[PDB]
């Protein structure tokens, strides 16, 4: 998901489910291997404490101007037609050039 | 109108810059629910009096 | 404190994530007018009683 070799397209993205395992998010927040690492419905430092049953990850590539469309409530060519999120989106978004 | 009715759902989940906004909604709602209770009981006491 | 007192002027004008905030004020405002009305008639019902 994170250290993958190649990503998919925004037209068709792969959905990797995670369950029943140990997830150490300390490296993802500390390591500066991404240009943007923000969260909306949870703190990035508290992903280990208030943890979850099911976790889904969608990997795709988009243009620089389209990174802003990957956020709750946005509209655009990617937000409305390719990849939309709900107003109650409880997740995190990552971006890297 | 908040994310969740529980405090621990917000305190340890969101950061203080955003948790204070969500926490303020519960405090604004739960406090009005007290004034509605105290006001009613304070009127019922008159009929009892 | 909203854009307009009419819901149609907000629901048919602004996007979903923006209209919900303007609608949240009218709901909180109009709901306060009812508790002010109900509490008044609930006192006037004591004088008449």
């Amino acid at each position: 998901v994170f250290n993958a070799t190649r990503f998919a397209s925004v037209y068709a993205w792969n959905r990797k489910r995670i369950s029943n395992c140990v997830a150490d998010y300390s490296v993802l927040y500390n390591s500066a291997s991404f240009s943007t690492f923000k969260c909306y419905g949870v703190s990035p430092t508290k992903l280990n404490d208030l943890c979850f049953t099911n976790v889904y990850a969608d990997s795709f590539v988009i243009r620089g101007d389209e990174v802003r469309q990957i956020a709750p409530g946005q509209t655009g060519k990617i937000a409305d037609y390719n990849y939309k999120l709900p107003d109650d989106f409880t997740g995190c978004v990552i971006a890297w050039n | 109108g908040a994310i969740s009715s529980v405090l621990n759902d917000i305190l340890s989940r969101l950061d203080p810059p955003e948790a204070e906004v969500q926490i303020d909604r519960l405090i604004t709602g739960r406090l009005q629910s007290l004034q509605t209770y105290v006001t009613q009981q304070l009127i019922r006491a008159a009929e009892i009096r």
